[PDB]
């Protein structure tokens, strides 16, 4: 059956959840919440840039300034290193 | 491995994106001892990281500042 579940890519998906999870918990709660919202890790939904603006209240170039300086947080190596391993 | 020698991640992450000139100073000179400091700074010069310490070093949005300019008037 190679259409099956694996049996370690199942736990393997819900340890890279929970290491996500306290990567973006051990930021900025604006931050972790432009993130969430923009890549959909809420509930599976993605939002847009614009209506993240709209119910954080700034700008989209704001927006997205933001998400390029998180992005670059997260891409940090003191950060990335322990999710660095799982992918 | 050789992770807990690696100087970037052996204590709080947040300490490298302080927005001090003399806060960052001790974690820009913490890469000194780093053994990846070529692929590292090499990395981050290709890529354009727009903040924080890379390589031991500093960016801006673009490129390499000697050490950050401070918050008032500079001196004459
Ligand atoms: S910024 Fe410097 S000290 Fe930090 S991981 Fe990269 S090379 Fe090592």
């Amino acid at each position: 059956d190679s259409e099956a579940v694996v049996a370690v890519d199942a736990v393997s998906f819900t340890l890279l959840q929970d290491q996500l999870q306290s990567v973006l918990d051990t930021l900025s709660e604006r931050e972790a919440g432009v993130v969430r919202l923009r890549f959909g890790l809420t509930d599976g939904q993605p939002r847009t840039l614009d209506e993240i603006g709209q119910v954080y209240g700034v700008t989209r170039e704001r927006i997205r300034q933001i998400e390029s300086k998180t992005m670059s947080k997260l891409r940090h190596p003191s950060r990335s290193q322990v999710l660095r391993d799982y992918l | 491995q050789r992770l807990p020698v690696l100087p970037c991640h052996v204590g709080d992450p947040d300490l490298w994106f302080a927005d001090t000139p003399a806060g960052l100073e001790v974690a820009k000179t913490l890469c000194v001892s780093c053994p990846i400091r070529r692929q590292c700074l090499a990395a981050a010069l290709q890529r354009a990281e727009p903040w924080g310490v890379w390589g031991g070093e500093i960016f801006d949005q673009g490129s390499i500042v000697s050490h950050k300019r401070p918050r008032g008037r500079p001196r004459k």
